[PDB]
């Protein structure tokens, strides 16, 4: 596609304006071989679509499930010898650990030495997250802003 | 091993209907057949953070009457974290290797909830966490529920005031979504409204809850009017406007409330409940404040002891 | 290497690591154009680069001069209709306007809406940047924030 | 139009030697006969954002002996800005719409600075700007010197105290460096030590300047002996270590000085120049002082009048 | 005598749309050629009980452009109100016997009406007291209104922010309901709406008033927006949920307005009108600042001379 590789993960069909925050969110810059990024390219059905390569890597247990809650749509091509060995889409866990910030100012997370973790209901409309200490539940929407 | 031995008592939420009514009927027991050697020789800790009266004292007499030790604090200011920086995790780690279970208060929501991450293998017991839960007052106000109406299935709850702040009310509304039949009538100024998680739960779980601007649209409807306080010292400044309280009762309303009915409120109160309510029969609310005593010294005798025989 | 295009500019040659620095100070990302970066990929000359291709914007002098407290010898280059018009590369700028923060915590510029401002002189072995309010004097590492 | 007319005093970077020797003859032009009336009609804001008695006060006399008039405010507390959140901006943006030109002293760097943004044709004049400049104090200590010395060019000026945070030997630092043959010592503990910029500039102009650890080390060879005061409001708490005076001068370390050399302090003292000092020959602080009169009567009349003080 | 010779002036509610245009009218024959010892040999005193950048320097500016002197105090901690319980009736009668003319900005709303009454012969006028009134406020925004949109009659005006405490929507209300076929937009908040009293004056006197909830949905009907900032000075604990700004401006919104449009606003600004506003066209409020000098000029002008400023 744009680019090719023996050997890496291809992630395609991320949302526009959404491609950029991977490369800092998933730290892949911390990294000595290749990665090719494509932004704002076409999609005929989408139309803005940012695409990432990262070459001799694979995507942890982690960042493809904290992928479903960053770019719900995107696909994940395990890649090996230039034959795509593996399709993937997210899936939302039961939880996300680590990464999210509670939204709740009074919430013990902030002050104490502890990692934060959130369950994920998928409820109705949005994803739901309660967070593990303060037991308050938040609209995804407000937990990962911007 | 009883089911609630070495349990961290956190949230309501953790807990079943069945663990529940161990608790009561343990404090039923012991209401009647008191056991006072039952913990000779155990230490507790008794560390709050934020101010108490009748958690603090009614928990520390619940030790003394059952042969315990108590030590602790009931003000930060002290600690080595109020002085010196330790932090809630350190204090938990060192208070761990001296005593039998940590009784806890503390202002922030979660506080209790990490306690256990550095507990080992204390139990932990949430005396209350910000504006979270409050799990032992759940269990005087049912066994007080019980007590006087000898149900708790199929009852007309009102809940008044301040209900987004009172941890009293978030644990006390899971807890009667456990049993069957109960309907719920939610009273409270609009900023001050059921957090919408606990309303989604009634929800999925088919339970009936409404809203009422008034406590005579429901008085004749109710089995239990239970009160709240407007959390004053957990208001947003955008709160300010609500720190009065908006629904007053006075003797004067109680005029056609079904006889069996009772008015409950954990204290302390402010203006929400005029004394003359004091002097009528539907008062309640300092019989539940003793009954902390009961359903205190329950739950501490099911977490350090494996089987009870009472 | 990588991807094709007709008019626009391709910083090509930037140093290892930086190319990501670059997409986000100057918020060269910030488009609804395509753009293709590719990181970490072989150069030759000097062992590895980094490289962008924005599609349809080109820089001023101005701009690309920017570069050079970055990627000194960075090489801009323009292309109207696929052939290289302008082959372009850093001088260092003389001020450097709205990018960076002054490292001074009394600095006026902190409180007051007025847009950042620096003189940038060689100066003598470290760049040197003087803030054109407090007038504390810098290096360029520092600037580029602790 | 004479050279300074309507510009902008900030720092004594932006002057050339040429300026500074213009202010200086203006400075004995009205200093040797009077102009009562040389600025009627205008009235000159006077904006001390930070504490003042000498640089207001003289300030503020010298617009006086003009015929000028004075609007402004010592303290910002009483200002919009102290109790309604107005920007400086939109302080400089109304006040310019008032006055002829803007006095202002200011606890942030870069304060007089940004204020040029905003005031449309009226000059601001720096009466101080946190720790960065102060250039009205280097044109009264130049006419001091002058004054007291004959030249300029060729001295040897001792600078001893706070000299990280003292504005008055940034800009004096700076204007002297803009003359021929002068020589520097600079005699400070090493957390308030001369800011890296000054000394690189030292150094490019070739000048000569050197580090020492005492005044007698220097005492004989000093003609300008210019003491300043530890910034205290400006200190960092790691940096309250240097709260006292580390050199202090008595009247016997003027005992082999050389006999033309005067002691400077822009002011206020207080444990470094004791007031023994203050009856010796060598002492002229209180004179440098009422040389503030001169050189900023002189700087209002050619930033506000396009002739030129014959 | 001219007609305001000596009036006290404490409130638009006492002045006639003729007053307001002998005012108007003087302002723009003193902005057209000066009058330099038109006060010459009077003392004013500026009395600033509460905070103030612009009114009172604008007013001390128009004092010294006419050639008056001034006393007075910008902050009442020093003085004998404020150290030693002196009344504000014994504060006005010594200084009645002193100056004059008396200018006066007070917390309190009454305190210019009480001067009066203690005041002897010696005019009051009034700088702003507490949310009540702000005349000469008024009379700098007419000035503008009538400069930038050639009538005071026939506009259509928008008012936005706290009109409950705002006293410059106050007195600028009551100004232009004495021109004829002025409509009124009003958007604030319900807790910061305007007050009763002005409506049903608006009302009696027939003047089409409306409430909108936007600025966008009158932005192409309006004239003048004329902003004001939250008095949060001013504010009860119960409205601290309004204390940022609900309507916010910015340049955008600004692409569909009148042509003749200009933006208002008394100033301090916080958070209401977004700096990018100050680049375009309609952007009026250091423009309006300017004329404060014109419209105070003018008024101290009628009150303290007998004759018409030609
Ligand atoms: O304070 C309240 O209103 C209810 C409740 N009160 C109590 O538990 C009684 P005390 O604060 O005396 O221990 C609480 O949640 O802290
Ligand atoms: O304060 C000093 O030590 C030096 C210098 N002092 C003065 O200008 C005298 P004043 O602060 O009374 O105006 C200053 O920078 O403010
Ligand atoms: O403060 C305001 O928002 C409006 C108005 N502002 C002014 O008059 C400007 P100042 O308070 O600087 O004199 C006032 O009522 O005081
Ligand atoms: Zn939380
Ligand atoms: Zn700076």
């Amino acid at each position: 596609g744009v680019e090719a590789i023996k050997r890496g993960t291809v992630i395609d069909h991320i949302p526009a304006q959404i491609g950029f925050k991977l490369l800092s969110l998933f730290k892949l810059t911390e990294t000595d071989q290749r990665i090719t990024i494509g932004l704002n390219l076409p999609s005929g059905e989408m139309g803005r679509k940012d695409l990432i390569k990262i070459e001799n890597t694979f995507l942890s247990e982690d960042q493809v499930d904290q992928l479903a809650l960053y770019a719900p749509q995107a696909t994940v091509n395990r890649i090996d010898n230039y034959e795509v060995v593996g399709k993937s889409r997210p899936s939302l866990p039961e939880r996300i650990d680590n990464v999210l910030v509670c939204p709740n100012s009074n919430c013990i997370s902030h002050a104490e030495p502890v990692s934060s973790s959130f369950a994920v209901r998928k409820r109705a409309n949005d994803i739901a997250l309660k967070c593990k200490y303060c037991e308050k539940e938040f609209s995804h929407n407000v937990v990962l802003a911007n | 091993a009883n089911p609630l031995y070495q349990k961290h008592i956190i949230s309501i939420n953790d807990l079943s209907r069945d663990d529940l009514n161990l608790v009561l009927a343990t404090a039923a027991k012991l209401k009647a057949n008191p056991q006072p050697e039952l913990l000779k020789h155990k230490v507790i800790a008794s560390c709050f953070f934020e101010a108490s009266t009748a958690t603090r004292l009614s928990f520390q007499t619940s030790m003394h009457r059952l042969g315990a030790s108590v030590v602790g604090f009931s003000d930060s200011a002290n600690t080595s974290l109020g002085k010196k920086g330790e932090t809630l995790a350190d204090t938990i780690s060192v208070i761990s290797t001296y005593v039998d279970a940590i009784v806890m208060r503390h202002p922030q929501e979660g506080a209790a909830r990490l306690a256990t991450e550095f507990s080992g293998n204390v139990p932990v017991l949430n005396a209350g966490d910000g504006s979270n839960q409050h799990p032992t007052q759940t269990l005087l106000d049912l066994f007080t529920i019980q007590q006087t109406e000898g149900r708790l299935d199929n009852l007309h709850v009102a809940m008044v005031g301040d209900l987004k702040y009172g941890r009293t009310v978030h644990s006390l509304t899971q807890a009667l979504a456990k049993f069957d039949g109960n309907r719920f009538y939610f009273i409270a100024p609009d900023a001050l409204a059921m957090p919408e998680y606990i309303l989604d739960m009634l929800d999925e779980k088919g339970i009936a809850w409404s809203l009422h601007s008034s406590i005579e649209e429901v008085m004749a409807e109710v089995d239990i009017l239970y009160m709240t306080r407007v959390q004053k010292e957990r208001l947003d400044p955008s709160e300010y406007a609500n720190v009065k309280a908006q629904f007053v009762l006075r003797a004067s309303d109680l005029h056609n409330a079904k006889a069996n009915m009772k008015v409950l409120h954990p204290l302390p109160r402010v203006d929400e409940i005029a004394t003359d309510v004091d002097k009528t029969p539907h008062a309640w609310y300092f019989q539940q404040a003793g009954n902390g005593i009961f359903a205190r010294q329950a739950l501490l005798a099911l977490v350090l002891n494996r089987d009870l025989v009472l």
